[PDB]
């Protein structure tokens, strides 16, 4: 049972079950051990918090486009979503704001508060 | 559809990934959060997983649990010196009693559901944790009179039950056969539940493996009851005529 790099394998299989779901998925950019999904009401009254909740993985696809894949630990629906312009994600307190598909405002609200940064530094970079 | 042509090996890859590859460098370390997140494993494998593929098998706890660790390499070093560790918390574990009622009909093949009022809330079987110093008994028939309005004391039967431990929860549903479909289901004790209606047990997913499996509505807590229920059943219509 040797393994010269367990996080090497770790990653392995992270990439293997993303390939499993989503097939254009090329590569990982970085993850994210917790990560909860708040959504932004589309009547502009409060913040809503989604039943979406569980490991962040920054993506990169087949065609380099920058998006993220979160499997949920409370039912089998994900939250895919591309990242087409850095101008659409900002970082207000601990939460991670994006505005996809025309207008849609999610939250992405991390256990990790050094995760947040990093990832938010990433992705100003396509 | 996302576990619909899933082996079983890619199963458990998916849920290794999901809930217990991605923690923390001390949440790992930890027994009690590492058999938290495969109890979750376990109840989003019978949930979630078996409904999208029959072909899957209903597992226990205890062995779900074994699968899993020979199955991801990353757990052999923590198995082998956290054996007894691990396998004493998941069996000594302190669980959440929940006591509920399947309320079948005279045919037995309808079963009263209930409902609640959040958007993402699915459909279970009437159920609800223990107070303190109540019975396994009374509170099945607490629970199902608050959210049916429903009395069952006259006719629920302490052997009659599916007993399992799911999501942390040692939950025991007594089958409650032989309800009038006629009765009259008004949950004005509890207001945390929207709608109680009959459903026929071939239109839930594991029930009728020849049925086209169709999952529009959503159900919590209820598949992995149907396997022992389907059983029960089929021993009692033996029973009734021999």
């Amino acid at each position: 049972p040797h393994m010269e790099d367990e996080n090497i394998l770790r990653n392995a299989v992270n990439l293997q079950v993303l390939k499993f779901h989503y097939p254009e998925i090329e590569s990982i950019i970085d993850i994210a051990s917790h990560v909860a999904v708040y959504q932004f009401d589309v009547g502009s009254q409060k913040w809503l918090k989604t039943s979406i909740e569980g490991t962040f993985f920054l993506v990169k696809d087949q065609r380099a486009r920058v998006g993220y894949v979160i499997l949920n630990r409370n039912s089998p629906e994900n939250l895919y979503l591309f990242i087409n312009h850095p101008s659409n994600v900002h970082l207000v307190d601990r939460y991670l704001i994006h505005r996809t598909e025309n207008q849609h405002v999610v939250g992405l609200w991390m256990f990790d508060p050094n995760d947040m940064s990093r990832i938010f530094n990433i992705v100003k970079e396509s | 559809m996302s576990f619909t042509n899933a082996t079983f090996s890619q199963v458990l890859d998916d849920l290794s990934a999901r809930f217990i590859l991605n923690l923390p460098a001390e949440e790992q370390s930890s027994v009690e959060r590492l058999c938290f997140q495969i109890e979750q494993a376990h109840w989003f494998y019978e949930d979630f997983i078996r409904a999208q593929n029959d072909q899957l098998p209903s597992l226990g706890l205890r062995v779900f649990s074994a699968k899993l660790f020979a199955h991801c390499p990353l757990l052999w070093k923590w198995s082998k010196v956290h054996e007894e560790a691990f396998d004493d918390f998941l069996r000594y574990k302190t669980r959440i009693p929940v006591r509920g009622a399947i309320m079948l009909d005279m045919s037995m093949q309808q079963c009263v559901l209930v409902k609640g009022w959040k958007a993402s809330s699915g459909w279970g079987f009437p159920k609800g944790k223990i107070d303190k110093d109540e019975s396994d008994v009374d509170c099945a028939i607490r629970e199902v009179y608050e959210e049916t309005g429903f009395d069952c004391s006259s006719r629920i039967n302490p052997n009659e039950f599916i007993d399992m431990t799911i999501r942390g929860q040692n939950v025991r549903l007594y089958i409650i056969p032989g309800i009038s479909l006629d009765t009259r289901f008004e949950s004005r004790t509890r207001k945390e539940i929207s709608k109680i209606e009959w459903h026929n047990l071939m239109d839930l997913p594991t029930f009728k493996k020849n049925k086209p499996q169709t999952m529009k509505n959503k159900f919590y807590m209820v598949i992995p009851f149907l396997a022992p229920l389907k059983k029960w059943i089929k021993k009692r219509n033996i029973a009734n005529n021999t």
